[PDB]
């Protein structure tokens, strides 16, 4: 009704569980892709790879087998690999009340208490992947275990789960642990404090606690104290367009280079899409001029993200850029690729991005591969013929025994990154309205920062965007509508996976269909059916389908 | 544990402390202690280095005395400011860097005393500007290595950006020691005061350089600048002929008078020029 | 009016795309020289 | 369209001025 | 000598690869310098 109408439209739980109804009715996944990524047992990184990319490929579908396939391989590594287990378990939960605590039932820190308070500690992290931008229970829950507890063991999955459970909010009751989270004089709280410390004051451009944080970060000794404010300083501000320029200048006046680098993303922030010649000035000088190789990879990291309205001009500019005298700059320019263009199969940025695998450098193969897995998901063989160019191409690294564990990390993370969802998920830093999507612009923003901290660009998950209708009539009945296309059937292509031990183009589609957004302007509108839709089917998402 | 991710910071005073004795006493394995302030589990922040005399002649490392640093340590506690003892290190010298087993033992002799102690070297030889070379150490139970087992959990890519050197390969490398990646600790308070105070003139251009000699000298490079340029009127005239990669190994025995020519025509206008200018100021400043 | 006034925008345009054009592509390339030179 | 053919043609004048200044910087740069 | 600078400068183009060494001859490098390691 007009008075539960602040709850349909407010709360917002119909995309909510019904994208989780989406995905929990269309799953396009292999066992074959992990077992041919099982054979790599040693005890790098490659436990936390594989890990990492089964919730990768597994986001919001509830899907425990690829852990509940073994406990000895999963449970091997330890001391951060277990933090990262029970971080890796509500992306799979993603956006679901109920099986959150019920399935961590084992996974209190109070329940069974082993000598792991990694494995029980880091759950509330993934308590706020479950409910980020959900604030409720999970505020007080997820706060007054943080009033008393141990140290930053369990304080960085509270932390940084009840930050962003609270992103964007303003509280100044997550604000006070916040504060007293800030003051520990601790190193390996700072991970913990000045990340959520921006979090909850995302846009807010609060110039008090602006003083409090860059007023903090002249003196400790420590520098991951150093660091998580120097991506929350720059998370406050967002898209300002002049409202920070005074304050970026203070601190690339500033002779710290990681304040410097922190200023660089602030610049970034406010200036999100728009093609400003004020930020693009010094912007691009600062990745010319400065001496320290971090502040020029953000520096030229920050232009996929201020670029990222126009996708035709940033291959035209980093390009130029792909072949500096240093890997830095020639790694995050293809990463600055691997941001802007990624929503398109752009054909120039995959050309440009098909000799960046041939780098005498480790990492810039790395992110050759990150970039490559963002420029084409959900796109099969005929958007760009690259995807099997390069299907063949992470399996050619990942099985080298001579190759890097770095050199294949982005081809273990690619897969879960390419396969995501089973083809019914993607990023979207952008509405169809011409509004971005903001949460998205912090996934893949923190997302950046893998370098530092390996779980931390396991904030992904608020980037991955359905691309399915939904027909509807009534707040809850499903209709049975069954429209087509027009145009040729062989973009409705899949995965298909090979399993080893007369063309129709009438796509008949329920109401919860995957539709690719290219796919959007090919389709038939349902001119037969007794259901008819009143809005123009030109977006998708969730549409009234009028009973005609 | 560890993450491959520690980060040492250090000086800017111990750099040069470091090539100063390592170069005096230099084929020798020359030795001595380093102090600093130990922060947190990841860092360290060695800011001074006092170095110990030898034992007796030999390539080696010798020994520590403890009456020796017993008291060396309490001349800075009753003069400047108390200390700790982080690390030590010595001097391959035009070696490289690695770890030998005398180097080991005497290390071994230290981890047991702080777990968090470093191995440092310094190879005073193969520096020249941007290559300092020192890469710290420390050494990796060999016990992990019996069980086949990998240590010191990645969890940050920190750890691999520099590609080790193949002697250290050659050497204990990755069976008994880890690389540290380090850097510097400066400020302008130093930078102005070494920048501004290295290289400096006084009044030296505001003199005449030799009255006489100058347009002396000038004639003494235009005078065979004239052969060398009949040289120019001979060199190019076996063009239109034989390929210029053949005009390029084949001009390997004898001069040219092309790049030899613009060299002199460089200083005899920056010999000049000069001269010129500050011959004309003092003019007007001096009545 | 549009034709006589519109229209003159695109004619005068055109006149600066096509030098500055020109000069960014000399420059580039100058760069690339150098480039090619530090790597190798 | 007509109207777009001198505000999108304006717009890589204004974003192809700052490309002939950085190449001005990276001439200098790749010297030093 | 400025307009003999300003008018020649046009050569520099076509050309447009300068490889590093290669890439197979890095992995082989790489090969024989892990046999030199297990040397
Ligand atoms: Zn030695």
């Amino acid at each position: 009704d007009q008075t539960l109408k602040m709850i349909k439209i407010l709360s917002g739980e119909m995309a909510i569980e019904l994208h989780l109804q989406f995905l929990i009715r269309n799953n396009n996944t292999d066992l074959m892709i992990l077992k041919n990524t099982k054979d790599a047992v040693r005890n790098s990184v490659c436990h936390t790879a594989t890990v990492i990319a089964n919730s990768f490929m597994h986001c919001g579908t509830t899907s425990d087998q690829f852990l509940r396939d073994n406990l000895e391989w999963l449970a091997r590594a330890t001391n951060w690999a277990k933090f990262t287990a029970t971080a890796s378990l509500g992306v799979i939960h993603k956006g679901h009340e109920k099986e959150a605590l019920q399935l961590m039932a084992t996974y209190l820190p109070k329940d069974t208490s082993p000598g792991s308070a990694y494995q029980e500690g880091g759950g509330l992290y993934a308590l706020g992947l479950i409910h980020a931008n959900h604030g409720g229970d999970i505020i007080d829950y997820l706060l007054n275990q943080l009033k008393n507890a141990s140290n930053d063991i369990v304080r960085h999955g509270g932390s940084l789960g009840l930050g962003l459970a609270a992103m964007g909010t303003a509280r100044q009751d997550v604000y006070d642990l916040l504060k007293t989270n800030l003051y520990q004089d601790d190193a390996v709280t700072g991970e913990a404090a000045g990340l959520a410390l921006g979090l909850v004051m995302l846009g807010s451009k609060n110039a008090q606690a602006i003083e409090d944080m860059v007023g903090y970060a002249q003196e400790t000794q420590h520098e991951k104290i150093l660091r998580g404010l120097a991506v929350g300083i720059a998370l406050v501000m967002y898209g300002r367009m002049e409202e920070a320029d005074a304050l970026i200048e203070s601190l690339c006046r500033d002779k710290d280079p990681i304040l410097r680098r922190s200023g660089m993303y602030t610049v970034a922030m406010a200036y999100c899409g728009s093609g400003n010649n004020k930020a693009i000035r010094r912007l691009l000088h600062v990745a010319v001029s400065d001496v320290n190789d971090d502040v020029r990879r953000a520096a030229v990291e920050s232009l996929g993200f201020i670029l990222f309205r126009t996708p035709e001009q940033c291959p035209s500019v980093v390009s130029l850029l792909s072949e500096s005298y240093n890997p830095h700059v020639r790694y995050g320019a293809a990463m600055a690729l691997g941001i802007c263009c990624a929503g398109t199969g752009n054909k120039e940025a995959i050309n440009l991005l098909e000799p960046m695998t041939n780098d005498p450098v480790n990492y810039v193969r790395q992110g050759a591969l990150i970039a490559s897995a963002l420029i084409m998901i959900q796109q099969t063989e005929i958007t760009c013929p690259k995807v099997n160019q390069f299907r063949q191409l992470y399996s050619k690294v990942i099985n080298d025994k001579h190759d890097d564990v770095m050199a294949k990390f982005g081809a273990i993370l690619a897969q879960g990154i390419l396969d995501a969802g089973g083809h019914n998920v993607t990023i979207s830093l952008q509405s169809r309205t011409g509004h971005t999507h903001m949460p998205s612009v912090v996934g893949v923003l923190v997302f950046t920062q893998f370098w530092f901290w390996f779980p931390l660009s396991h904030f992904l998950s608020l980037a991955y965007t359905p691309t399915c209708v939904i027909g509807l009539n009534k707040d809850l009945k499903m209709p049975k509508v069954q429209y087509k296309s027009n145009c040729k059937p062989s973009t409705f292509a899949y995965p298909a996976p090979l399993e080893v031990p007369p063309e129709p183009n009438f796509q008949l589609l329920d109401n919860p269909a995957r539709v690719m957004p290219a796919q959007l302007k090919v389709l038939t509108m349902p001119e037969t059916c007794r259901y008819q839709p009143f809005k123009p089917l030109s977006i998708g998402g969730i549409i009234i389908l009028k009973d005609t | 544990a560890v993450d491959t991710a520690e980060q040492v910071y250090i000086s800017s005073l111990a750099l040069l402390k470091m090539l100063k004795h390592g170069r005096a006493g230099v084929p020798m394995e020359v030795m001595g202690l380093m102090l600093g302030e130990f922060v947190d589990d990841y860092t360290v922040r060695v800011i001074d280095v006092f170095a110990m005399p030898q034992s007796g002649t030999g390539v080696s490392v010798e020994a520590v005395d403890p009456v020796f640093q017993a008291k060396m340590l309490d001349m800075l506690k009753q003069t400047g400011r108390p200390e700790m003892v982080v690390g030590w290190y010595h001097s391959h010298p035009g070696f490289g860097c690695w770890l030998s087993g005398v180097d080991i033992n005497t290390q071994q002799s230290f981890e047991a005393l702080s777990e968090r102690a470093v191995a440092v070297v310094v190879d005073p030889i193969q520096s020249v500007k941007g290559k300092v070379v020192i890469d710290a150490f420390r050494l990796i139970n060999a016990n992990m290595m019996v069980l086949g087992h990998e240590p010191r959990q990645t969890t940050s890519n920190l750890g691999h950006l520099n590609k080790p050197s193949i002697q250290a390969l050659i050497h204990g490398l990755n069976r008994h020691y880890y690389s540290i990646t380090i850097n510097y600790r400066k400020n302008e308070l130093e930078q102005k005061m070494l920048l501004n105070l290295h290289k400096k003139s006084w009044m030296e251009g505001l003199t005449l350089q030799d009255y006489s000699e100058h347009c002396k000298h000038n004639e003494s490079v235009v005078k065979e600048m004239l052969e060398l340029a009949k040289n120019y009127n001979k060199a190019v005239e076996e063009e239109d002929k034989m390929t210029p990669e053949q005009l390029a190994i084949k001009n390997v025995g004898k001069q040219d008078p092309k790049r030899h020519l613009e060299e002199h025509v460089d200083v005899l206008m920056t010999s000049n020029i000069v001269q010129c200018l500050a011959a004309m100021l003092d003019t007007v400043v001096f009545k | 009016g549009l034709r006589q006034y519109y229209l003159s925008k695109i004619e005068e345009l055109q006149l600066i795309v096509n030098d500055k054009s020109q000069n960014l592509r000399r420059l580039q390339a100058q760069r690339n020289e150098l480039n090619a030179k530090v790597r190798l | 369209d007509l109207y777009s053919r001198y505000k999108k043609l304006q717009q890589e004048l204004e974003f192809l001025e700052v490309q002939e200044e950085y190449i001005k910087d990276e001439q200098k740069n790749l010297k030093k | 000598h400025n307009m003999s600078v300003k008018a020649m400068r046009f050569p520099p183009k076509s050309y447009n690869k300068d490889l590093e060494s290669a890439e197979e001859r890095r992995e082989r490098e790489q090969q024989d310098l892990e046999f030199a390691k297990e040397m």
